[PDB]
């Protein structure tokens, strides 16, 4: 019941300006603690910013006057506009909530978000290029093939890969992207699956790039 | 012949919220009708459900100054106020307590006390300032690591006030702590602090049953 | 400004094994008035967000395992597994609610250990698609192994390579405590063309000798 749905990062350059939601459902927003913790890649939790009681606010002091945070009772949802955005805002932001039962003492993060990602860069985005990671003899060690996709060439975070539009879970592995010399990403998700449903079973790995606003349906056959 | 309070409870009544000046102590009721947050300026009231049993009811009830404003206090200044005490648009504070503050720039070390020569039990309370920066601890008090100190012959305890920025209420990022006593008669209260104290200002008097 | 310490850095027991993960506040937690520590601990999987595991110090939420607990009062806070599960390997950190900043620890990573498992290596040729833009990308795979050291070296025609390879592992697996790498072989359609045999060799604990896929295309 209790969720929240997050939206509005994506690709903004330095000194830009970025407006983040949050969908809520399950609880009032105007009755419980509302706060924004990001979590810069590859580092540990930190808290932004928080909305509670008659619409008073704190900020950390490292976005203190850059960001403000509001809230629409209406839509049920939570605001953070953030104003001149520099390369360590580079994070996901996350949605927060507390019991605020008397208002008098702080609440912990009960329920979260699933993450946004905002990047601070001026490269613009570009799509990436999707290539069949075709299986073969050289892949099939015994009763088992091994097949992927490789994600090449995209900027920036992140994509989303799956398999026969989620229908395909079991032994699927999606690797950390890495950021080679040019500039760009690029990674590789495979899936391991019985070599006999080679010939019978069709595979397609799903990829979407959001900031670019591209999706790639690839589909792998063997040599 | 019981009490009527109204709008104000009996944390407000016995604080001396000035909210609360229509209330005239009489001397002795069975029992406290009340509507119940009274507390003005926001904090927890230590043992307040065992105050109001004290206080249900009560003979000989009395309302005496305990310590004067203009005379216990030496080198402190006991004017100060707040906004969530507001009093017809206009910053004040409890009637019954004082808020002690620096004087020249300076906090000395604290020491006074009461005999209880009313030969009933004086009802004595006191609070504990808990600011919401290091900033204004200093500002007020000129001391981060403050100690106050309430002893008598049957109560002693030692409170240090930590800096805590506690979510807004009444507009306020700090609390005051509420605390209280019965003095015997013929009992000696001492109070000594250097920082973060909410003197009494008033005290009642009361014979208890 | 109340700085959250954690201890230690990473944690790697057995299954079954017994964990604790120690935080040390730079305050106290608790309040004058009455007795709760504001203190939290949460936990996350990779890809997901936070989940509150303990609140006020002591106390679970509802769903959480019984083995979870968390002691302390004070400065001194602890987060303890007592029979350490598979699809417990997640990221764990200690928060204080007390005063604001909200500060979060950081970060308790925990590890199981298993027996030794070897990896099995799969290599994929550039696929007739991306040779055509100009760029060669060679992949080999790294399905399930333990522990997560492993090294991957490229040869072309014999050649060890360096400086245009790059690899990521993934995180560990919470079912099987297994890992996975891939290491991708940039290289351009002039340079792949010109040579012939290409293998990506791997050496690991589990493995007795270096363990060499290849194909001859190219
Ligand atoms: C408050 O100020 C001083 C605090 O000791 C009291 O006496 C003065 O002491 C300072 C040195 O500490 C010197 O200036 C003099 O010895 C004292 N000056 C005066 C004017 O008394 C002072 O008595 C205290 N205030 C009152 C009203 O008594």
């Amino acid at each position: 019941e209790v969720q929240l749905v997050e939206s509005g990062g994506g690709l903004v350059q330095p000194g830009g300006s970025l407006r983040l939601s949050c969908a809520a459902s399950g609880f009032t927003v105007s009755r419980n603690y509302m706060s924004w913790v990001r979590q810069a890649p590859g580092k540990g939790l930190e808290w932004v910013s928080i909305i509670y009681s008659g619409d008073d606010t704190y900020y950390a002091d490292s976005v203190k006057g850059r960001f403000t945070i509001s809230r629409d009772n209406s839509k049920n949802t939570l605001y953070l506009e953030m104003n001149s955005l520099r390369a360590e805002d580079t994070a996901v932001y996350y949605c927060a909530r507390g019991e605020m039962g008397d208002g008098y003492y702080w609440a912990p993060f009960d329920y979260w978000g699933q993450g946004t990602l905002v990047t601070v860069s001026g490269a613009s985005t570009k799509g990436p290029s999707v290539f069949p990671l075709a299986p073969s003899s050289k892949s099939t060690s015994g009763g088992t093939a091994a097949l992927g996709c490789l994600v090449k060439d995209y900027f920036p975070e992140p994509v989303t890969v799956s398999w026969n539009s989620g229908a395909l879970t079991s032994g699927v592995h999606t690797f950390p992207a890495v950021l080679q010399s040019s500039g760009l990403y690029s990674l590789s998700s495979v899936v391991t699956v019985p070599s006999s449903s080679l010939g019978t079973q069709t595979y397609i790995c799903n990829v979407n790039h959001k900031p670019s606003n591209t999706k790639v349906d690839k589909r792998v056959e063997p040599k | 012949a019981p009490l009527q309070l109204g709008n104000c409870s009996v944390a407000g009544w016995i604080l001396g919220n000035p909210e609360c000046e229509s209330l005239i102590s009489k001397e002795s009721w069975s029992y406290i009708v009340e509507t119940p947050n009274g507390t003005c300026y926001p904090g927890y009231f230590a043992d307040y459900e065992e105050l109001r049993e004290q206080l249900s009811s009560v003979s000989s009830f009395e309302r005496f100054e305990i310590f004067p404003k203009e005379s216990s206090w030496p080198n402190h200044t006991v004017t100060g106020v707040t906004a969530s005490c507001s009093h017809n648009g206009k910053s004040s504070f409890y009637r019954n307590l004082l808020w002690l503050t620096e004087k020249n720039g300076l906090y000395p070390n604290l020491s006074n006390s009461y005999v209880n020569n009313k030969e009933k039990e004086v009802l004595v309370l006191w609070g504990v300032h808990h600011p919401s920066n290091i900033r204004d601890q200093r500002a007020i008090y000129h001391t981060e690591n403050a100690y106050v100190s309430v002893v008598s012959s049957h109560y002693s305890r030692r409170f240090t006030p930590e800096i805590a920025k506690r979510p807004k209420v009444r507009g306020q990022e700090g609390r005051i702590n509420y605390y209280w006593t019965l003095l015997e008669p013929g009992d000696t209260i001492i109070f000594e602090a250097n920082g973060n104290l909410i003197a009494p200002w008033y005290a009642f008097a009361l014979s208890r049953g | 400004d109340i700085v959250m310490t954690q201890s230690p850095d990473s944690l790697a027991v057995s299954l079954g094994e017994r964990a604790t993960i120690n935080c040390k506040s730079s305050q106290s937690l608790l309040y004058s008035s009455r007795n709760k520590n504001y203190l939290a601990w949460y936990q996350q999987k990779p890809g997901q967000p936070p989940k509150l595991l303990i609140y006020w110090a002591s106390t679970r939420e509802s769903g959480v395992p019984d083995r979870l607990s968390g002691s302390g009062s004070g400065t001194d806070f602890t987060l303890t597994i007592s029979s350490l599960q598979a699809e417990d390997v997640a990221v764990y950190y200690c928060q204080q609610y007390y005063s604001i900043p909200l500060t979060f620890g950081g970060g308790t990573k925990v590890e199981i250990k298993r027996t030794v498992a070897a990896p099995s290596v799969f290599i994929f040729p550039p696929s007739d698609e991306q040779l055509k833009s100009g760029t060669a990308s060679v992949v080999c795979l790294l399905n399930n192994f333990y522990p997560r050291e492993a090294k991957v070296q490229w040869k072309v025609d014999n050649a060890l390579q360096s400086g245009n390879s790059q690899e990521s592992v993934t995180e560990q697996d919470s079912k099987d405590s297994t890992y996975s790498l891939s290491s991708t072989l940039t290289l351009s359609k002039a340079d792949y063309e010109k040579h012939k045999v290409y293998a990506c060799e791997v050496t690991h604990q589990g493995l007795s000798s270096p363990v060499t896929k290849s194909f001859n295309r190219g």
